[PDB]
Order: C-alpha cells, then sequence, then structure tokens
C-alpha cells in the first residue's frame, strides 16, 4: 500500500520543513493508483470559492491516504484500506487535543487558509488538508458556525436585531471534554447550508398540517395521537386554501428533497476509530471504516 | 506568626541495593516447552510469538 | 487488623495503598505497577521519622 | 538440539510461497505451469492429505485489543467473561483512568425499575453494596439525563477478554474488532436474557448471511425524576425496519411520557433514544443459555465487534 507522488522540480528549503511537521496526515486523493501528480492530492480541484456540500460529498466518494515520509525529490503516501490498522499523528491546524478511545471524523476545512493549506511555489499548486476533528466536536463546531452565518446575514441588512456583544460570546466559544476552545472567524463555505436550512425552514410548518390531515383514518398509528400535542397553536391555523393543488405538490417535491440531501450529508462516514493515543507524542493508532 | 503552628510531612526515595539470601532446594520449578504461534502476515514481514 | 503472618505474606507480594511515582518531576500517585519496585515500611508501622 | 525444534515449528507455520513461473524462457515455462496443475489437482480430491494442504491459506484479519485501567470499585471481580463494555469519558481526569460500564453496572446508574428487570436487580445489588461508589464518580446523573446527553458520552468498545483485578486498580482488556481470543479460547459476547429482546421471533423471511445486535438507550422518568433504561436487540432486518420496530416496543413509554410534556415544554426534553450498532453474530448460531451464582445469560459465538455512532430515534 504505497503511492509515490513524483515532483519534476525539487523542493525549496522553506517548503520542505512545512511538510516535515505534517508527516502523518489523512489526505484525499481523486484516484487510488500510484502514478499521480502534485495536482491530484488534496482538495485543490474543489477548494481552490469553496462550497461546503460539494466537498463533504467528495470525501465519501474518495480514497484517503496517509503521509509517511517527506523526501526532497518526491513524496510518499500510504493507501488507507477499509478497516485497516494504522498510526496517525495529530498534526492538524488548529489543534483540538484528541482523546483516546474516540471516533474521529473527517470534515472539509472551514477556518482560515494558513491553518488549512500549505502554499507551494516549487510547482505552483497549493495542497489542501481536510479537517480531522472528533465527531462530537465537529458537529458542535458546525451547529454554531451555521448559526453565526445566519446572524451575520440578518445584521448585514437589519443591523439593529443582532447584538455583537452576545453573538461573539456563544457562537465562537465551544466547550468539549471540559476544555473551552475559541475558534478563529473573520464564511463563504457555509453559504449553501444557510440557503438550504432556510429554504426548508418555512415548508415544515405548512408540511405537517398537510400531512397530519391527510393521514386521518381508522388505522392511524397510535403514537401520532400523542405527537399532535407538540406542534404550536399558530401552525394549527394555517390556511392551505390560499394555494392551489398543483402548487401544493411542488411544496412537497421540493420540501422532502431538502429533508434527504440535508440529512444524508451529516450521516456520512469517512470516519476512523482511534483506540490508542498519547497526548505528548501526538500519535494515534486507529482503524478506518468507510460509511 | 498567625495563631497556629503546623506540622509538615514529606516522602523521600532511596535507591537501595539489596542482598537476597534464599536457601537450598526450597522452590521447585516446572519448565514447559516453547511453542511458536504465528500471528501476523503482512506484505512487508511476518511476525511470530514464542 | 488481621493476623501477623497474613501481613508478612502481603508485605512483599502485594503493593500497598497508592505510593509515589518514580522519575517524575512533581511526585504523582503511582499506577499500573509494571516496573514499580517500591518498599515502604512506614505504611505498616504507622510512623514517620 | 532445542534450537532445532523451533526451526521446525517456524518453518511449518510459514505462508505458502507464491508460484514463480518464468515467462521468458522456453522449458522453464513448461516446468512451472506443470507444477501449478500437479498441485491444484491434488487440492481438489477428497483425500485427507489434500484437506491437510488446504488450510494453510490463511486470510485472517485480527482482533485489536484495548488495554483499559479501571478503579476496582466501579468494576466487580465477579464479572462474566464476555460482558459488553462501554466507556464513559465526560471529562479529563488528573490521572490516566477510565470508567468502564457493564450492562449490570449501568443498571445501578440508571435506576430503571425491577419490574422490567427482575433478575438483574438482585444481581446488581449484591455486587454493589450501596450503588454510591458508581454515582459518586458522575456528578451529573441528573443534568445528563434531563438534557439527553448521556448517550453522547458512551462509546461502545467490545466484549471482555481479560480481567486482572486487584485492590485499587483493575486491568481490563477488550476486543474492539474481530473475535476475541482469551488470554486460549474464543470469547463470545455474553448478554443476560433480561436485557436482550429478539425481533426475529414470530408466529418466510430470508435466511441472510448475517444478524446484528443493536443497543438502545432510552430516556424516561421514574419517581418524577430523570432516569433511563438500556435494552439490547437482535435482528438482521436492515436499518429501516428495526428503527420502526423499536418504536413499536416503546409505545407504552412514549404515551406515558408526554402526559407530563403536555403540561410544559422544554427543548432539552424532546430527545428520547439512540440506537447503536454493536456487532454481527453469524446466522443461526444459537446462543447457549448459562447460569451464574441463577442468572440466565446468553453467550454467543463468533461475535465480531463493530462500532456505530449513536443515531437518535423518536
Amino acid at each position: 500500500k504505497s503511492i509515490v507522488v513524483n515532483l519534476t522540480s525539487r523542493l525549496f528549503a522553506d517548503e520542505l520543513a512545512a511538510l516535515q511537521s505534517k508527516i502523518g496526515s489523512v489526505l484525499p486523493l481523486g484516484d487510488c493508483h500510484r502514478l499521480q501528480n502534485i495536482q491530484a492530492l488534496g482538495l485543490g480541484c474543489v477548494c481552490s470559492s469553496p462550497d461546503y456540500i460539494q466537498i463533504m460529498q467528495y470525501l465519501s466518494k474518495c480514497t484517503l491516504a496517509v503521509l509517511e515520509e517527506v523526501r526532497p525529490d518526491s513524496l510518499r503516501l500510504t493507501r488507507m484500506d477499509p478497516s485497516d490498522n494504522l498510526q496517525i499523528k495529530n498534526v492538524y491546524a488548529p489543534f483540538f487535543q484528541w482523546d483516546s478511545n474516540t471516533q474521529l471524523a473527517v470534515l472539509p476545512p472551514l477556518f482560515s487558509r494558513k491553518d488549512s493549506t500549505i502554499v507551494l511555489e516549487s510547482n505552483g499548486f497549493d495542497i489542501v488538508f481536510p479537517m480531522v476533528v472528533p465527531q462530537q466536536l465537529g458537529h458542535a463546531i458546525l451547529q454554531q458556525l451555521l448559526v453565526y452565518h445566519i446572524y451575520s446575514k440578518i445584521s448585514a441588512g437589519a443591523p439593529g436585531d443582532v447584538n455583537m456583544a452576545e453573538l461573539d460570546l456563544y457562537t465562537t466559544n465551544v466547550s468539549f471534554m471540559g476544555r473551552t476552545y475559541r475558534l478563529d472567524v473573520d464564511l463563504r463555505v457555509l453559504d449553501d447550508l444557510s440557503m438550504y436550512l432556510c429554504i426548508l425552514s418555512a415548508l415544515v410548518p405548512r408540511g405537517c398540517l398537510r400531512l397530519l390531515t391527510a393521514l386521518v383514518r381508522h388505522d392511524r398509528h397510535p403514537l401520532t395521537e400523542v405527537f399532535e400535542g407538540v406542534v404550536p397553536d399558530e401552525v394549527t391555523r394555517i390556511d392551505l386554501d390560499q394555494l392551489s393543488v398543483p402548487d401544493d405538490i411542488t411544496r412537497m417535491r421540493v420540501m422532502f428533497s431538502y429533508l434527504q440531501s440535508l440529512s444524508s450529508i451529516f450521516n456520512l462516514g469517512p470516519r476512523l476509530h482511534v483506540y490508542a493515543y498519547s497526548a505528548e507524542t501526538l500519535a494515534a493508532s486507529c482503524w478506518y471504516s468507510p460509511r | 506568626h498567625p495563631g497556629f503552628a503546623m506540622t509538615v510531612v514529606r516522602t523521600d526515595e532511596v535507591l537501595a541495593e539489596h542482598i537476597l539470601y534464599c536457601s537450598r532446594a526450597s522452590t521447585s520449578m516446572f519448565v514447559g516447552l516453547p511453542s511458536v504461534v504465528r500471528r501476523e502476515v503482512r506484505s512487508d514481514a511476518v511476525t511470530f510469538e514464542i | 487488623n488481621r493476623g501477623l503472618y497474613t501481613l508478612v505474606n502481603e508485605y512483599s507480594a502485594r503493593l500497598a495503598g497508592a505510593p509515589a511515582t518514580s522519575t517524575t518531576d512533581l511526585q504523582y500517585v503511582v499506577v499500573n505497577g509494571t516496573d514499580v519496585f517500591l518498599d515502604q515500611p512506614c505504611h505498616m508501622l504507622q510512623e514517620a521519622y | 538440539e532445542n534450537a532445532a525444534r523451533l526451526g521446525r515449528q517456524v518453518l511449518g507455520l510459514l505462508p505458502p510461497p507464491t508460484h514463480r513461473v518464468s515467462l521468458t524462457r522456453g522449458p522453464e515455462f513448461a516446468r512451472g505451469v506443470r507444477d501449478l496443475l500437479s498441485k491444484y489437482a491434488a487440492s481438489t480430491r477428497p483425500t485427507v492429505g489434500s484437506l491437510h494442504e488446504a488450510l494453510r491459506q490463511a486470510p485472517f484479519r485480527q482482533p485489536t485489543y484495548g488495554d483499559f485501567l479501571v478503579y476496582s470499585q466501579t468494576f466487580s471481580p465477579q464479572e462474566p467473561l464476555g460482558t459488553f463494555l462501554f466507556s464513559f469519558k465526560q471529562e479529563d481526569n488528573g490521572s490516566s483512568m477510565d470508567m468502564l460500564l457493564t450492562p449490570t453496572s449501568l443498571f445501578m446508574l440508571s435506576g430503571m425499575e425491577a419490574a422490567k428487570a427482575p433478575q438483574t436487580h438482585k444481581v446488581a445489588g449484591v455486587w454493589y453494596g450501596s450503588g454510591s461508589g458508581l454515582a459518586d464518580f458522575i456528578p451529573n446523573l441528573s443534568e445528563l439525563m434531563d438534557t439527553g446527553e448521556f448517550h453522547t458520552l458512551l462509546t461502545p468498545v467490545g466484549p471482555m477478554v481479560q480481567s486482572v483485578h486487584s485492590t485499587f486498580v483493575t486491568k481490563v482488556t477488550s476486543a474492539m474488532k474481530g473475535v476475541g481470543l482469551a488470554r486460549r479460547a474464543h470469547v463470545g459476547l455474553t448478554l443476560p436474557c433480561d436485557m436482550l429482546v429478539d425481533l426475529d421471533e414470530s408466529c418466510r423471511e430470508p435466511a441472510g448471511l448475517n444478524v446484528t445486535i443493536y443497543a438502545s438507550l432510552v430516556y424516561l422518568r421514574v419517581n418524577q425524576r430523570p432516569s433511563m433504561a438500556l435494552t439490547f436487540f437482535q435482528s438482521g432486518k436492515g436499518f429501516a425496519e428495526v428503527v420502526a420496530m423499536i418504536k413499536d416496543h416503546f409505545t407504552d413509554v412514549i404515551r406515558t411520557k408526554y402526559i407530563q410534556l403536555r403540561h410544559e415544554l422544554y427543548i432539552n426534553r424532546l430527545v428520547f433514544g439512540a440506537v447503536c450498532t454493536l456487532g454481527t453474530v453469524p446466522f443461526d448460531s444459537h446462543p447457549v443459555h448459562q447460569s451464574l451464582n441463577s442468572l440466565p445469560v446468553l453467550v454467543f459465538a463468533n461475535f465480531e465487534a463493530a462500532c456505530g455512532p449513536w443515531t437518535v430515534f423518536l
């Protein structure tokens, strides 16, 4: 399991020690054979105006690999098999202090570039590293930066609605494993989930009264009698008569499509299970299970 | 001086070189046989355990 | 509290209750007992020098 | 002499060499292909020596053991070998410790009722004299059950392989993938009959290759206090059915839960349960009933362990 990345021009002395640090790291790779160029590794086809879902869906359709050795004339990889024992070093920027016996995930990069990418000028192609965070932190790091991306669009048009003293108190401070992390924010990555979670935000109250009043019969499931008394009072006053029936179909053929493509991007599985970790050597043995 | 004295407690280690005397024929040992059990076959090397 | 021939058997064999570490800067509490050779005689006599 | 005996044991467990047929010379190609076909024809006949040669091809993947280190009062010396193990990792301890919760030790943290569990309530009290030594080490046994965050802290690990118990520190070895080899027998996962709820029983579904074991951790109230209840399931019906079958099992709990939530609504109170994927038993390997001291315990065989993330259901 070895992949050689040839370099037709030799490396600089500044670009060498930048990769001597990141000697163990998970990198996406557009095909799984070995004779590939510098333009193949990393997210450079999609990150170098980046969009979120195009990168998140790319990682599940990809073959990740692990650096092992950084030599001057070339680079050397290691293809990471399904359910394969390895040894991965924590080198990722910014630092998150992994714990042993966790479930690491692989996310697209969404912070600043000097932590994400390494700028190469020996060949003119900047390689892009992904975001390797524990699973419970990587989903709490994004259910706030998607909240922060909403209020930075409300206060851009209506600036009297959002208090900046309370917006940068909760959204940029994440506490996990008893440790508070302050995250760096100047977001053009999450400008599609904000336009999918909001284009789905209005159709759900219209959709549940349309679908509770359709499923009324003698053979009703008994639990839906109880789950009726949770929806608020204003949702139970929606006039469905202000729309036509051929317009009401397209508020389901579009409505459910933002309940599948928005759901099947968070249940994506390029994850790996660390089973041994040391906090000062930063080394971690694991196994990688796709999906 | 506040209104109370105090007592202090430490622990201190010593590298001591020891003398073990053990009389004749006390223990009786039972030695088995070495049994090689192969466990791992990689593409690079094959490891064993005795 | 037991009979003293049970305490002589327990002395050399089983390590006592939470002694110090070895070759660490701040003298932590020991664990995992892999290569840990500690002999404390103050825990049995209950005295300090 | 004794060094030559080991030379015969290592050279009898080596993998078979790959056939090197030279495709550049004339007669060397003819004598190398002939030894492929004088050797497949002697691996097909039903004689004993042909079956003697057939098992050296060993494409075996291996179990990956995890060495834990638990306090001895949160983990009994009387634990059956093959008990499932969880890991509770709420915070960073000052020392390198870990909290491993067996399903009979997580019965004392939960406080679920003994009408559900008649036999594992007598067992969980006779091993744990007060239940305080567990509950003293979790300061949030009410705020992690109210908000619904206890299942986010458990990571499933696997069955138990070795338990070196001592006075203050217990060494516990698990098997996180594959079939765990004892430390030599194969340790199968042991669940009580009190917790395991089958789905394949009925009054002709396909005999698939594989059957899976799930773990449900369900939030509920007892004595008007937050509690929970952990049950185990076993079926091979695919993921869409079982989540719809677990909702049928907990019909009587949800209807008695939202009588109180119809009064008042907090958004901390809506999340209900979480389904994990523990591992895969092979098909029609029936579990063998055993008893401990009288505790009905189903021990499986060839249980290889997996690890699924906790997915919510409601």
